[PDB]
């Protein structure tokens, strides 16, 4: 039907594409390579292919499929690493003799050749359902079921034909629902379009928080199960390791790895690093691997693989909060989809206005943020779920201030900061303490001051202790050390052990690289406390030495508090500091004098 | 016709040219899904318009369009407070129509019902040195500056839910006998901050005297430019048909400097400096254009813009260039909201053009203005004596820099931090600021008349 | 203490002095030239694309 | 739109028919008239979609998304309690106790729910063993005392039987 | 057909679809001589193409076009080393075949070679600040940084020179027990930069086991853009098909740069911002997408692109372009090389997120990683208090900043410091490193854990 | 005169063109919008529109003012408020009552209701006239007159018409000049 009109890079252009919508599927050329014709421009359409093109000749015939190009979602996420078009890396790597397929060839959106348990769900026959609904369950996980099958969007009706319990592939109905006349068949396996997000009945604040195993991110601040944080990098600061320690420490019931565009080691050091982490609440047969469901897409493929991973990431991770459980998502990085769209527009040969960018990047970029996020979950059922969204930014034009940090600042809730000169100084993972903001702190903070201390007040008084000694760092630099007053000493000192206990650390998850919010909480109050005995005493008379003397084992008992695990205490709290809380008070007479 | 194509965000379209400039535009899919569009560009034998939601789904042979024949307006009315809507005047509660009584068009207030002339009432919003260090009066318009370090959409959605209750003490004073009204636009918001937004207004009481406006970053940005004109005329159309003072916020406008710089830009158009186009005076001056004093002499139109710089930067455009068309600006400080004030907004760097000739009387003392300038005088002092006593130590201290630093932290830790349901006045502010001053004595102010110091301590 | 107060606020002078003096024109003439070079490099970038 | 509202009208007298098929409870039948007259009498499902999009019928998605939430809550916490019965007044009672809160993401219904549902996940597929004997017996004199005393009455043993049977649930097999 | 026209240096010829993406044509001229090109881009009945071999010569109305049929395939085989060849075909020691036994494509689209796990096999180049600082290893992308105006020929003709002997050193250390195996590739690069540069792999006696591609730079940007996908694709071939170690240097990425800024001059699309395409990260990630591990867990193909500053700085396009793509790279300082340094690799603008996945058990230690950060904390200390050392004086300066001032002198002329025919061990690096950070006390150290800290002490 | 060919934006693109100039002012559609013509590429001219151009279509017609973008200079300028496009503030202040001019103005730059009292100069009939000579004289001010009447620029030629003194309106003539017929 169609016409080759022109190969350049790695997009392709076809005339004679006319009646065709912006998601259906299409062959290009005469070797059935994978890919989607996105827009179109008269007479010719662009159409990006996931493949690269170095036997295409042009004129040869495209044709459309006569459906929308989308991703399998259902049983077989979990426990394998997939590409950004949903191709397994794992089974075409001993089948295909290559990372990589070969051009011309198309694999499946998930194994065919595994059997799951089917399980039926709260609909049978003669009972209405809709999208979204939990018509089955599958075992993803070790301990409970943590996939479960639902139906997909735009789609209802009575089921006429329910397949009882027992194992059943991906390729044998088990389900068959017809609302007018005849409806559809229904499989293990669903199809939906990943450039269309899945629909929610109404969007809610969170309210609930959500562990992610930093000091300093959650001593700076609240850590929480649906919101929005931008972390800034160079590709340089090892985001990997914070990555690989907060997948490690989280306990979420689902783990959603998205990755647009890498140099290639860093989604092996995930995939290899993820067999040898534990889970924080079981042990199970690779349960960081198989807990967690990761897309790698490397930098080396084509850009319409790497704008498509964020959409199949975006939709995997979306179907996982319809659902109903808490998932995690990390993201890493946005500047490098950006860079694809750019580098699109630049194929493209489109006038930019961003300094070398394309006019749609902000609305993409803003809009993928929208997706991510707390609130109901779809279907008749009406559960409770929740998404984290925590993508990396980094710089994409040559400045501090470009669009996408821009974009990506104003569509973002929380502020994070990323330093790769401090991270390399052995201050990982580093974080901006005078510039970043969050919404959800009053709210983390008010289920947090009824059912645990004050918190809020700790992190307010740390912030302005880390505040002023930045202030007092230029005095003390500029005009000299010994020409200060013994007021900023007790600062300086509290920023000292509290930048040091809380911006510290040591590898990924080694040497007690686990921290609760409670211990976090218990660990600067008696920062906090310290602090403030020592102002206290100083006011009162008593010499700076003869105080920073004084304390002794106190500064040093609060400044190793960094490798006491949560074994100590009972699971949340630590003994030791409860014990060092009127420790410090016994001691800030003895300090006073 | 048909659509023609589809490059980014703009839809090419073979429709015929009889449609006029600013006419709706319906697309019918062959899917179930109608959507609305506005012509943005018109010709003989095409036309370019933009979705209002979504770009892609549309077929090129098997979809068509057509024209409905009604230009793009807005139904004002004074039933649309206490409802949410979306970008374009839909509503999205599932509530009710508009109810609008009037038609008009929102394309720049081309009826011209606004006159150049200068305030004369006071307006608040129910902060102490928001009201008293920068007060602004009826038809000045004063923005907001900030950057990406503070809650600056909680700062303006806390500006319009503490506006609403300075009206019923400002009436116990014998001040204004006029109903207020608040206009509310959001614009690249998030789902939770424009519920939270919602829950602050319910909580604090200004949703049922306030409309409000949802537009978020993942629809396009012609229902979020629209939207501003919807709010300015909304406001207009009650400050000017009721004789009412209306106070807007609009917010924010990175997003709308955003969307005016990534689309409409590289049409048939060149960029300036940095991605930021030169006619974006044009487009801010179109939304300052429906802001002043009305006709009447009873109502005004108010118009407080939020600025949110990207870094923090004083490089760009925006706020240099949108600096000058405003009547001076409030600058808020990152070091502020770090230690732990709220809103971390700071009066040193501040400063107004017509604050105390601007502002009335009625519900204000003479005395505001001349306390504005020792309060000031003594925060300036107190900064450059905070780092004078680290600098000097504790033996090279004046008593002058020490009761500067102490009215310092006695004046940030009373004047500046507030909380989220509290409410102020122009008589609560002037004796705080009376009691932070009284901590001085009497041979130490100096920077006021002697019978205002000797009257109020 | 008036001979080592005599002898420090002619070093303090001359520092105040020596920094206040070379302290912002190189940076702001650097920055004046940046910001235009800037400018005209993505101004540049625009037109040949409008080309 | 329409379809959402009639699948949560048609999940919400589904729902309301298993939970209770003797009828004997009015409190939850009563607020959910609306729905179960359009469910309880031939009628397709274009009848009820076209009935709700003129205004007819009941197209709040919101109210009937926290309505079938805490019947959702109910009919879990019901059928988490097995093998113990508890009183139809008690089961009338807590729904109408939990329906009188909008919020259903922050209360303690919810957490308890959900503390009772990943402790009956937990061991529904479990192994035996000590732990899940101990567990298990913990378990089921937590459902016996939350069908006894309902979800609305604040107990310590309810509490420390969850804190114990959480902790236990989190320990390993060593 | 004919040629059509000529823009730059790529001309425009009409022709029809028959050939394929990339497909080699030959030009037939009135002259007496053929000339071979590559099809850049393919259109409507319409070819633009560069010639290989000169730019003028072709006819307007009288030439003659013909299509070989074949794609662009470089024949790899056992027998490319040892022998002098070069990019474009020009025989100076080659004869009529290159000896190549199977043919692979120049972009690596059948072949996909990466590494899908850490690199464990520690590899060394004979510095001490690189290997100690960075831990590079088998299968690693790390750019070098060069400047303008600084000798960048000389480093990297040190860095050629160190390559070769790098196998004994890491023979003893258990690091490396294969053959090795080396890729040169040259393009826009002098000749007797390239003369040195063989004769210092001449000299270190590694010049049988190295292959050299000599590409000029008065040729066309396509054959030296097409040398390094051929040099890579011989040095994937080798190391896949034998399950030896490669190391491929390519020298320079400016030259690739500057010359991919002239292709695209005829074509449809255009340049972007600063001179260089917006698709410049897909040609380097063309380049870049054939390094890492081979698949079959022996063996691999090493990176080390040698790139050189062209305004003394990371904002340019060339090396913040290429940066992007790797996770890293090495700030080469020409303050160092002022007063007498070699090689003046730098460590504060040099960081690698490698480290710890690159040292293992057998072949390095574990406090490798908290000594390069407390060395480039202490360097970071000493450069900071050295700038403001200057201003205010050493009346200001405590004995912290002179500490760090004296590591930064003692480190700064014994670490940087080293020979070009030596390779020093990782064991002697650290050695040498904690003898350097042996300066300050035990308690003023931080940047390690205590139990390894008090170990080593 | 011209045809609107297409309007995207605030930019107003009218083809036709048969004479018309780049400096001359015109109003496209028929809302009679500011406009003027600043460059044209072929048939089609690019002119740029200062007012809201919603309500406009393509197919409709271009009317020329008749002369270039200019001012109007004479009695009436002291006492009363304009903008830089000679627009009668005090005029919209009058019909409207507002400070801001709305789109699609299109009356005179002077007011024609306030009359001024014309006298004669020294020039008589049968004497050549030229730009710059003082032919008359107009009261301008609220208690004596300022604006001298005199020739404008490319004119000249012999009085042919002589009015006489009193009271006379912007609108009406009072002068009319003979070179080369009317």
């Amino acid at each position: 039907y169609g016409a080759i009109y022109s190969v350049s890079g790695p997009v392709v252009i076809a005339e004679n594409m006319i009646g065709c919508a912006m998601y259906e599927l299409v062959k290009v050329g005469h070797d059935n390579l994978v890919g989607e014709v996105i827009r179109i421009d008269g007479d010719k359409a662009t159409i990006q292919v996931y493949e690269e093109t170095a036997g295409l000749t042009v004129g040869d015939p495209v044709l459309r499929t006569g459906k929308p190009l989308s991703v399998e979602l259902g049983p077989g996420l979990m426990e394998t690493i997939y590409d950004g078009i949903q191709r397994p890396l794992k089974a075409i790597k001993e089948e295909s003799q290559s990372i990589y397929i070969p051009r011309g060839i198309d694999t499946p959106a998930l194994d065919r050749t595994i059997k799951w348990q089917f399980t039926p769900g709260k609909f049978q026959v003669g009972d209405h359902i809709s999208g979204g609904d939990i018509y089955g369950s599958v075992f993803e996980n070790s301990l409970i079921s943590s996939h479960k099958i639902l139906l997909p969007p735009r789609s209802r009706g009575t089921i006429t034909w329910i397949a009882p319990a027992g194992e059943y592939t991906l390729d044998e109905k088990i389900l068959e629902v017809e609302f007018d006349g005849k409806k559809s068949d229904f499989t293990l396996y669903h199809t939906w379009p990943v450039r269309v997000p899945r629909p929610v009945t109404e969007k809610l604040s969170a309210d609930y928080p959500l562990l992610t195993g930093q000091r300093v991110l959650d001593a700076l601040f609240p850590c929480v199960q649906g919101g929005t944080t931008c972390i800034p990098g160079a590709f340089g600061c090892g985001k990997t390791v914070i990555s690989q320690s907060l997948s490690k420490y989280s306990n979420s019931d689902a783990i959603i790895y998205v990755g647009c565009g890498e140099r290639g080691n860093e989604m092996a050091e995930v995939l290899m690093e993820f067999p040898e982490l534990y889970t924080e609440m079981s042990g199970t047969k690779e349960p960081i691997m198989k807990r967690t469901t990761l897309v790698a897409n490397t930098s080396n493929m084509p850009v319409a693989a790497r704008e498509a991973s964020i959409y199949t990431g975006i939709t995997l991770a979306e179907y996982f909060r319809d659902q109903g459980k808490n998932v995690s998502m990390i993201a890493d990085s946005s500047s490098r989809w950006a860079e694809a769209l750019r580098e699109i527009s630049g194929r493209l040969g489109e006038m930019p206005a961003d300094q070398g960018f394309p006019a749609y990047l902000g609305a993409k970029l803003a809009s993928f943020y929208e997706r991510a996020g707390k609130a109901v979950a779809l279907g008749s059922p009406d559960r409770t779920g929740s998404v984290s969204i925590v993508a990396a930014v980094s710089p994409a034009g040559g400045d501090f201030s470009d669009p996408v940090t821009t974009a990506t600042l104003g569509i973002t809730q929380v502020f994070w900061g990323l330093d790769k000169k401090l991270a390399q100084r052995k201050h990982f993972p580093s974080i901006n303490t005078s510039v970043s903001y969050s919404k959800y702190t009053n709210v983390l903070n008010k289920f947090y001051d009824s059912n645990y201390p004050e918190f809020p007040v700790l992190r307010d008084r740390m912030k302005e202790i880390l505040s002023n000694a930045e202030e007092l760092e230029q005095v003390v630099q500029l005009v000299g050390k010994s020409a200060l007053s013994d007021s900023d000493k007790i600062t300086l000192d509290v920023a000292t052990l509290i930048k040091e206990d809380f911006l510290q650390q040591n590898g990924y998850s080694t040497y007690d690289a686990f921290c609760p919010i409670w211990k976090t909480f218990d660990m600067m109050r008696a920062f906090i406390s310290y602090h403030d005995e020592a102002q206290k005493a100083v006011a009162n008379g008593a010499n700076w030495s003869k105080l920073a003397d004084s304390t002794g084992d106190v500064k040093h008992a609060v400044s190793s508090s960094k490798f006491f695990e949560p074994s100590r205490g009972e699971k949340e709290v630590h003994g030791e500091f409860e014990k060092l809380l009127s420790t410090m008070q016994e001691r800030f007479a003895e300090s006073t004098d | 016709n048909t659509v023609s194509g589809v490059n980014g965000p703009l839809v090419i379209l073979e429709k015929v040219k009889f449609p006029r400039y600013n006419e709706i535009v319906n697309l019918t899919l062959p899917d179930g899904t109608v959507r609305q569009g506005q012509v943005l560009e018109i010709r003989g034998d095409r036309a370019i318009v933009q979705v209002f939601e979504g770009t892609s789904g549309i077929d090129v042979k098997k979809t068509t369009v057509e024209f409905t024949g009604e230009s793009l307006r807005i139904p004002v009315s004074e039933d649309m407070l206490g409802r949410i809507f979306d970008g374009s005047g839909r509503p999205i509660d599932n509530g009710p129509k508009v109810f609008a009584e009037d038609y008009l068009d929102i394309n720049g207030s081309p009826i011209n019902p606004y006159a150049r002339i200068y305030p004369e009432e006071m307006i608040s919003t129910g902060v102490s040195a928001i009201d008293t260090m920068n007060s602004i009066a009826r038809g000045q318009k004063i923005p907001i500056f900030s950057a990406s370090g503070l809650p600056h959409n909680e700062i303006a959605a806390q500006i319009c839910r503490q506006a609403g209750l300075v009206r019923p003490t400002k009436d116990v004073h014998d001040g204004h006998e006029e109903n207020f009204s608040i206009v509310f636009a959001a614009m690249g918001v998030n789902l939770e901050t424009a519920r939270f937004f919602k829950q602050d207004f319910e909580e604090n009481g200004s949703l049922e005297r306030t409309s409000l406006f949802l537009n978020l970053a993942n629809d396009p940005t012609i229902e979020r430019i629209i939207t501003p004109r919807l709010a300015l005329t909304t406001a207009e159309y009650l400050a000017y048909q009721t004789e009412r003072h209306v106070l807007t916020i609009l917010t924010d406008m990175s997003s709308y400097a955003d969307a005016l710089r990534e689309v409409s830009a590289a049409r048939e158009e060149v960029p300036g400096r940095r991605g930021y186009p030169g006619y974006m005076y044009t487009d801010l001056s179109t939304i300052y254009e429906r802001a002043g004093r009305v006709e009447g002499r009873n109502g005004s139109i108010t118009q407080i813009p939020i600025l949110t710089m990207p870094n923090d930067d004083i490089t760009h455009p925006i706020p240099d260039l949108t600096g000058y068309i405003t009547e001076g600006q409030i600058f808020v400080d990152r070091q502020l909201h770090n230690k732990g004030i709220y809103p971390p907004i700071n009066v040193l760097p501040s400063l107004s053009r017509l604050m105390k000739s601007a502002i009335g009387e009625g519900m204000t003392r003479k005395d505001h203005g001349d306390v504005s300038n020792q309060l000031y005088a003594k925060y300036a002092i107190g900064k450059d004596a905070a780092a004078m006593k680290a600098v000097v130590g504790e033996e090279a201290l004046s008593i002058e820099d020490k009761l500067s630093l102490e009215f310092l932290e006695k004046f940030e830790k009373t004047f500046i931090t507030q909380g989220a349901y509290e409410d102020r006045t122009v008589f609560e502010s002037l004796d705080q600021a009376w009691s932070l001053l009284r901590i001085y004595p009497k041979e130490m102010l100096n920077r006021i008349s002697p019978k205002i110091l000797d009257e109020f301590y | 203490a008036f001979i080592i107060l005599d002898e420090v606020i002619k070093v303090t002078n001359r520092r105040v002095n020596a920094i206040e003096h070379v302290i912002i024109p190189r940076t702001e003439n650097t920055i004046a030239y940046i910001n235009s070079e800037l400018d005209e490099l993505d101004r540049e970038e625009f037109y040949r694309l409008k080309k | 739109y329409h379809s959402q509202v009639v699948g949560k009208i048609g999940y919400i007298a589904r729902c309301m028919q298993t939970i209770d098929p003797e009828n004997n409870l009015k409190k939850i039948r009563e607020d959910y008239q609306d729905v179960l007259i359009w469910a309880e009498k031939n009628y397709r499902f274009e009848e009820i979609l076209e009935a709700s999009k003129s205004g007819k019928c009941p197209n709040d998605l919101d109210a009937l998304s926290r309505r079938s939430l805490i019947l959702l809550e109910l009919l879990r916490l019901v059928s988490s309690i097995s093998p113990f019965k508890m009183k139809l007044d008690l089961i009338e009672s807590q729904y109408e106790k939990m329906k009188q809160h909008v919020n259903l993401w922050k209360s303690d219904y919810h957490v308890k729910l959900n503390q009772l549902n990943q402790l009956t996940d937990y061991l529904k597929n479990a192994a035996p063993t000590p732990k899940n004997n101990f567990l298990r017996a913990m378990t089921s004199v937590l459902q016996m005392q939350i069908a006894q005393y309902g979800i609305t009455e604040d107990n310590e043993g309810i509490n420390q039987l969850f804190k114990l049977g959480l902790h236990l649930l989190a320990m390993a097999n060593e």
